[PDB]
């Protein structure tokens, strides 16, 4: 199975560059061509360029012509992309797409995505607080706990639950930015006859500012 | 260059119901030589990367549901879903590929399904916030339908807008229903000289509200 591996997310200053790398596995790397494509947050999706892996030949979309370099390495059958001198108009997802030369060049695999955030603003680590239900509540058949994950940047972030070995429903409610920094939160839903009986902890990690927390639910 | 112009920019339909989005190229993507027209379509679904759907105008890509068919030639090019299934939602883009790359601005399909209450979920702030100066009080709304539900934050029995902040999923590819977070943002003080705390959840169509209190004296 094709797979093509882009590297995690990165924050750069403006005026700096940044390197992003796409890893390609499960077909021949030298035989197809690979696209880079821009996506900024509201989604056109928009053509930057093309490398042909076993000459090293490139082709690029005029508008990104002079800031976009790309490059490959053959021995680890990756492609790079990197950009130089950027703006906060740069701020993006970044994908790498295999092109299919000899039917055209229609793109028919893509890799993950990488999100750039360009910007001056702080790498801010998370406050995590638990949110479990006050000792006024009641619950039915199933009771819902949460997450509250405040004023971190920039935005790459992951919020684990773990109910050990009990079922569970959970709801991931996208990072609004404000003052820049992010808050976040998740839901996680179990049956009463689960909680607060077995333990279900919260996990954040926010690798940019290297945290990493756990908090438990406890009984209000 | 080649331009490519999609509509509708977006739609809503219900689960079995058959659509045609478009997709319309300034020039022609037919190359002379081969005959074949040089336009792919692509499924974008909530958090993902896009998918090949179609190239070649009408070749299905292997893999993709019988459901997608493309059609069309020239500039004049066709999206068709049979019967939308739940799991369909997604920004459907096309693209050409014989005058350099360029991409249609996408349409993005949403579901349409029954009407569905949340189940609402209020939670007071937790000592270790209020013991740093902050109070948030959070409500979660879930697997509510339709999207533009209204919340309404009561305090000692009278709204405040002020300060809140909503958060909506994207829509369930399974059973069709979105859910939000609201969060009501209070300093300390504010937070202390109230006591009951109230968040209302109600379609825009009703006046039969589904509600949560706490009060902060309790506990």
């Amino acid at each position: 199975e094709i797979q093509l591996q882009q590297s995690g997310a990165e924050l750069v200053k403006p005026g700096a560059s940044v390197k992003i790398s796409c890893k390609a596995s499960g077909y021949s790397f030298t035989g197809y061509n690979m696209n880079w494509v821009k996506q900024s947050h509201g989604k056109s999706l928009e053509w930057i360029g093309k490398i042909n892996p076993y000459y090293g030949s490139t082709s690029y979309n005029q508008k990104f012509k002079g800031q976009a370099t790309l490059t490959v390495d053959k021995s680890s059958s990756t492609a790079y992309m990197q950009l130089n001198s950027l703006t906060s108009e740069d701020s993006a997802v970044y994908y790498c797409a295999r092109g299919r030369l000899r039917r055209g060049g229609y793109f028919d695999y893509w890799g993950q995505g990488t999100t750039l955030t360009v910007s001056s603003a702080k790498t801010t680590p998370p406050s995590v607080y638990p949110l479990a239900p006050g000792c006024g509540d009641t619950t039915g058949s199933s009771v819902t706990l949460g997450c509250l994950v405040k004023g971190y940047f920039p935005e790459s972030v992951t919020v684990t639950w773990n109910s050990g070995s009990l079922s569970s429903s959970v709801h991931t409610f996208p990072a609004l930015l404000q003052s820049g920094l992010y808050t976040m939160s998740s839901s996680v839903t179990v049956p009463s006859s689960t909680w607060p009986s077995q333990t279900v902890t919260c996990s954040v990690a926010h690798p940019a500012s290297s945290t990493t927390v756990d908090k438990k639910l406890e009984p209000s | 260059n080649i331009m490519m112009t999609q509509s509708p920019s977006s739609l809503a339909v219900s689960a079995g119901e058959k659509v045609t989005m478009s997709c319309k190229s300034s020039q022609s993507v037919l190359y002379s030589s081969n005959q074949k027209n040089y336009l792919a379509w692509y499924q974008q679904k909530p958090g993902q990367s896009p998918k090949l759907l179609i190239y070649w105008a009408s070749t299905r890509e292997s893999g993709v549901p019988d459901r997608f068919t493309g059609s069309g030639s020239g500039t004049d090019f066709t999206l068709t879903i049979s019967s939308v299934q739940a799991e369909d939602l997604a920004v459907y883009y096309c693209h050409q590929h014989l005058s350099s790359w360029t991409f249609g601005g996408g349409t993005k399909l949403e579901i349409k399904r029954a009407d569905a209450a949340p189940t609402v979920s209020i939670f007071p702030p937790s000592s270790e916030q209020l013991t740093s100066g902050g109070a948030s009080v959070v409500c979660f709304l879930n697997n509510f339908y339709p999207k533009d539900i209204n919340v309404k934050w009561k305090i000692d029995g009278s709204e405040r807008q002020n300060g809140v902040l909503n958060s909506w999923t994207d829509q369930d590819s399974k059973d069709s229903t979105y859910s939000m977070s609201s969060t009501l943002t209070l300093t300390k003080d504010e937070y202390e000289r109230h006591n009951s705390y109230t968040c209302e959840a109600t379609h825009a169509t009703s006046t039969s509200p589904i509600v949560k209190s706490f009060n902060r004296n309790e506990c």
